[PDB]
């Protein structure tokens, strides 16, 4: 395909080449139709500078760069690729996955002195959640949350969730942002800003944690040393250190698409009217009229110790949609001598 | 010939923010007048509390 | 542009 | 016990009204207090009677006072409600007195009723007045919304609150009312006004 | 082919 | 239309002023609008308005008992019980005897021991604790 | 050789 | 011993709300207190009367006090809660008040209700209104979450807990209550808040 | 056709471009009488500058640009199109939509102190409801409120939906409104500022959130910076910030058609009479006698999380219209003895 | 109406007026069918 | 053909 | 290609 | 062609 990378160099001509790259087979990617999970798993086997690359096993076969320039301090990247479509795979038959965006905070308050950047978390949840909102294929965002969510409190992390109607909840801490001066005679100082990042994931049925991953990279701090920064404005993320932030959000919905994608969606059951149930998915997430769907019993148990444990009893109730509503849908049991024992919070999967 | 640019009046900078406007309560939800961004403690001293 | 209008440009000692 | 007698409806509130006033009319048991003297002043020039700066009124029968009414739910403009009359100042008594015209503001700060009228007391410095305040102005209900309407038990209990919701089952039919706590239970309603009121005036008198 | 390059709704800014 | 407001504002109330108006006109004439006010159908002429309405306020109806209540006005010491109060039985206990339970019980209680009427009014606030009154205690 | 995405799973 | 007689469900507590009032209406026996001339004209500036700094409004009529309410779980906005008023001044009696408008904040320091009212005093210096303060803000609860309610004992005992639990194995069935320490028992629990309601109802009355 | 696109150059000749081709495709399409609703698909694929455009499955087929100018500092652009407006479509049967405006507020006070633009939510809250009026093919705008909707009160939205009678509610937050200066040494300053919105539509008839949309653009500040502005007046809208602001209502309106345009209208009973009942759409909004319309039993649920739900049950009545009003229509139940059955709140739709 | 009243008042001393604070209990707890005006 | 080019009602100026 | 606008839907 | 005014219209 035809597309181009972009990407401001800070420390390494390297670094930027290689994000120009990311860059520009995401948009190939985006493009091509094929899943976005699989890229993550890419960006390894693509340290090495080799004009030519060679993948097995992959919806892209080989990569070859034609031009390379470094114009206005930034390096683009134009390449031709081979991108296959699947039609198949573990990630197309699944409903989309609600997730919550949690309190994202900054551990240490002294290194956003500089700028005076102490929302900095939150505004950048609010582009974590527009990123999975509009850019994700197996995602949908149901809002952000001021609550902070622990691994000690497996309870609270189900209530949040159950209130917002999530199925999982991300939250992090910004744990980097001191910067160093590079200084030369010739030039002014140059000031190289860091931005690292702990993104958790919980699941709101159970409150297991079932991701975590670590993010860091510089950029340059272009504003002056006593100036103040807003981070809601365009001044901020237009910036190279806003690019950086940007590209950090970019690759957490990647890593999110690469683990969570492929789980089974499990739908839950909201309202049950005699042989009718209600699904808390709807048209908006993928829901089809004449799904069938596989009910299981829900059982989530702290143990002994406080931790949380999950346990799923299998039923023979399977399941029709019979209505479909934007943002709910309407499920007929099929067995009707067995529809008295379906509760609320029981979960359904779609029958392949 | 100076050296030194001289402040001007009314720079953004300096100028005061006007507050933001409460929203309006909307009595009809809850047949009651009471709004928790609008009611007024009859004995506060009225300290500065807000932008403006 | 890297410069704010509200606040402005922030930015012989031999 | 009927339902009406231990339980109310759900958005059918009632609302606090206060305002200040003079009473005028005493037997020589007024105030002299600054804050009452500068309020006879502000009415009297009301009236185009301005004193000189500085002038004391001398006033003997006029008392500073707190007024206040509660607003019953449903309450419509020109109805007549009852007031407390409570004197704030130095008053020795308040027997005999008028309330003079005064605004009752509600929380948001806006005038609701007018009260006036002669003051029955027994403590000489408290008195109430049967229809001392005008109701001016509607406050909005949602009593009329939805699909269900809600009891509120004055004693919570989730036995009281099934036994409601049992109580409503027996008289209409099954999957009629249901208790959501130890003190609501939800009783399905018409959507029309009038016959939502005929509906809940069989449920209230439930026993 | 030739992938296109349209723009997006910025996420921020 | 014309509208009534009730000076005790009820709901069955309002429905029975509804009700006597459709008996002794016709079926939809009146309805209640909410527990205070009701709607009247009325003709456009003025003067045949106010025939209409000379007939309609002389109707007699029976007004709802309403809710129970019992109302204290504690400076002057009265108290009023109305009806449909009731008091659950319990054992009071105040200055040396004990009383076992409307008001008649507790004030031979009262006038067991020296006390004062106006002690009475502090028994009840405690029956109200102990939620032992199937009504509504105000204050005056 | 790269690296294959997550399979499908169940709880 | 009923159930509910002695123990108490786990999630559905009380909450303390506490504010600062001024009493008008007491027959000369007010206060002259610096804080409570203070709140007496903060309190005349919200209705329009400014006395001019360093004025004395020699009020003899009006106390301050301390206004406490307990709420009670599920209390729902438009219902009343009994009020404890004491004085903080050197008022000697709040004998014949009326309590002002006064916010009630929690924990949180938000307010849930507001109070009024008449004084009902026997200690001259502190009284109770029967409905001085009504409800304006919900707290939540997590009484209808989880797979299971806790009874906790009001005494707590090892014997007690267990016989708690074997009173509703016996009257339920096998494996469905179990006591976890000497104070709390957990029973399984349907998932709809209505049947939980109706289910707890008839697990509360047991002996 | 014969087209002209005006459109001032901010930072990018290629965005110029782009706005004024976009402007004659909007003309364009409006003369034409085809659906702007489609337009908002085809800006995406109107990035690039060439020359000829080639589409499918569209009502303009092929794009030629023969003109191109930057008279008076903005670019203008004549093209030629070819317009097929389709009779058939989704949208053109069903009868128009009442939307009222919400509360459009300022969400950083600290942003609009340059100009002292504190009412520029208010004033732009004015501006979309008069385009969503005055310019729309599938909305009628029932005024503005001064209410704030959310999502966390489904309740409220229905009340005050069901106040103003309107079928959704559309309110925003303007999140970017900060100015940066580009200095040159032969000429003044150049004062570029932002303007960021987020868009939010609910529906009035369960409180659910059907629409959600961000909108980022830049124009320049030509007024002092100590200098006050009006946004009421007609110099902040003839300027360059104004023509923006107006370019930004016209892509929310153009959206709100994408989106909601060809969701099937519901309007609901406002009274019954025995036989007849009453709707609260009339000859204003494409009502016709002779309609059948199929009835609708509407039961809409707060969940037990308090999340907004819908349930409808479907119901054996269909009416005709008999008599119309300019605000209201009359509608005859066509099975009599299943008229005791029809509430108020119960919605319809025009059978096709 | 006011026999049964002014027989309560003369039960215990307390004054013929203290019939009036009597009337405004009853007014409060619904218990007139009537308009309650003081001049 | 040949599309107009008549003005409208100004949306707020 | 251009994407189409969303289809009829009800509710 | 021009755009015809407002045929006659009852109620």
């Amino acid at each position: 395909y035809e597309v181009t990378g972009v990407a401001t160099i800070v420390s390494s001509e390297e670094t930027a080449r290689l994000h120009a790259l990311e860059d520009a087979l995401f948009k190939a990617v985006n493009f091509s139709g094929a899943d976005i999970g699989s890229i993550s798993n890419l960006m390894p086997l693509l340290e090495e500078s080799r004009n030519e690359y060679q993948f097995t096993n992959h919806e892209v076969r080989y990569i070859l760069v034609e031009s390379e320039r470094k114009r206005r301090g930034k390096v683009e990247v134009k390449i031709r690729v081979d991108i296959y479509p699947s039609a198949t795979g573990c990630h197309t038959d699944q409903y989309k996955k609600t997730i919550l965006v949690g309190n994202i905070e900054v551990a240490s308050p002294q290194q956003a002195v500089m700028g005076q950047i102490y929302q900095v978390g939150d505004d950048f949840s609010r582009v974590v959640n527009r990123q999975l909102d509009q850019t994700s294929r197996s995602f949908v965002s149901v809002g952000t949350t001021d609550y902070s969510i622990s691994s000690n409190y497996p309870a609270r992390t189900q209530m949040i969730a159950q209130d917002n109607g999530a199925q999982y909840i991300i939250g992090g801490v910004i744990t980097d942002l001191t910067a160093t001066v590079e200084s030369q005679l010739l030039q002014d100082d140059i000031i190289n800003r860091q931005f690292a990042l702990e993104m958790k994931v919980f699941d709101g049925k159970t409150g297991h944690e079932v991701f975590n991953k670590a993010y860091r990279e510089v950029a340059r701090w272009p504003f002056a040393k006593t100036s103040q920064v807003d981070t809601r404005s365009a001044r901020f993320w237009a910036s190279t250190y806003g690019e950086m932030m940007l590209r950090v959000s970019r690759n957490i919905m990647l890593d999110l698409e690469s683990e969570l994608s492929c789980k089974i969606t499990l739908p839950e059951v909201v309202a049950v009217f005699g042989n009718t149930v209600t699904m808390d998915l709807g048209r908006m997430h993928g829901v089809k009229e004449g799904d069938k769907l596989q009910l299981w019993h829900t059982a989530s148990f702290i143990d002994q110790n406080g931790l949380p444990r999950n346990k799923v009893s299998q039923s023979e109730i399977t399941l029709t949609v019979s209505r479909i509503y934007e943002h709910e849908a309407e499920l007929t049991i099929d067995q009707p001598n067995l529809a008295s024992s379906v509760q609320i919070g029981d979960v359904m999967n779609k029958i392949l | 010939l100076r050296g030194r640019s001289d402040p001007v009046a009314g720079d953004p900078a300096w100028a005061p923010i006007h507050p933001k406007k409460k929203p309006e309560h909307y009595a009809a939800a809850t047949g009651s007048l009471f709004s928790a961004e609008h009611i007024t403690d009859l004995y506060d001293d009225s300290k500065p509390r807000g932008i403006g | 542009t890297v410069v704010d209008a509200v606040e402005g440009d922030k930015s012989v000692d031999t | 016990a009927r339902i009406k007698d231990v339980a109310q409806v759900a958005g059918v509130r009632s609302n606090q009204l206060v305002g200040y006033g003079l009473v005028s009319g005493l037997p020589g048991t007024g105030e002299a207090n600054p804050f009452t003297e500068q309020s006879f002043a502000a009415m009297l020039q009301n009236f185009g009677i301005q004193m000189p700066p500085g002038t004391k009124p001398k006033i003997k029968n006029v008392a500073a006072v707190m007024v206040t009414a509660e607003l019953p739910p449903f309450s419509k403009p020109g109805q007549q409600v009852d007031v407390t009359v409570s004197s704030i100042g130095s008053a020795k008594s308040l027997r005999g007195g008028t309330l003079l015209q005064t605004f009752l503001k509600g929380l948001d700060g806006q005038v609701y009723a007018v009260a006036q009228g002669n003051l029955v007391v027994s403590n000489p410095t408290v008195g109430l007045i049967s229809s001392g305040a005008t109701v001016e102005r509607e406050i909005p209900n949602p009593f009329g919304r939805g699909d269900y309407i809600t009891f509120n038990l004055l004693e919570s209990d989730f036995t009281t609150a099934q036994r409601m919701a049992d109580a409503v089952n027996n008289f209409l039919g099954p999957q009629m009312a249901s208790a959501v706590d130890a003190t609501s239970v939800r009783v399905r309603a018409p959507r029309d006004v009038s016959q939502r009121v005929a509906f809940l005036s069989a449920i209230e008198n439930l026993e | 082919c030739a992938m296109l390059e349209p723009i997006e709704t910025d996420e921020v800014t | 239309y014309i509208t009534f407001n009730l000076l005790e504002s009820d709901f069955t109330t309002a429905q029975r002023m509804a009700d006597a108006v459709n008996n002794f006109l016709g079926p939809q004439m009146a309805s209640a609008v909410d527990a205070t006010s009701v709607r009247v159908r009325a003709p456009r002429d003025v003067s045949q308005r106010v025939a209409f309405l000379s007939a309609i306020e002389n109707l007699e109806f029976d007004p709802a008992d309403g809710a129970a209540k019992i109302i204290v006005n504690s400076r002057t010491g009265t108290i009023v019980v109305g009806k449909h109060v009731r008091l659950k039985p319990a054992a009071v206990t105040h200055g040396g005897m004990t009383v076992a339970i409307t008001l008649d019980d507790l004030v031979r209680a009262v006038n067991q021991v020296g006390a004062a009427p106006s002690d009475l009014m502090a028994i009840l606030q405690a029956l109200k604790q102990a939620g032992a009154i199937e009504g509504q205690l105000i204050i005056i | 050789q790269v690296p294959e995405k997550r399979q499908q799973t169940l709880f």
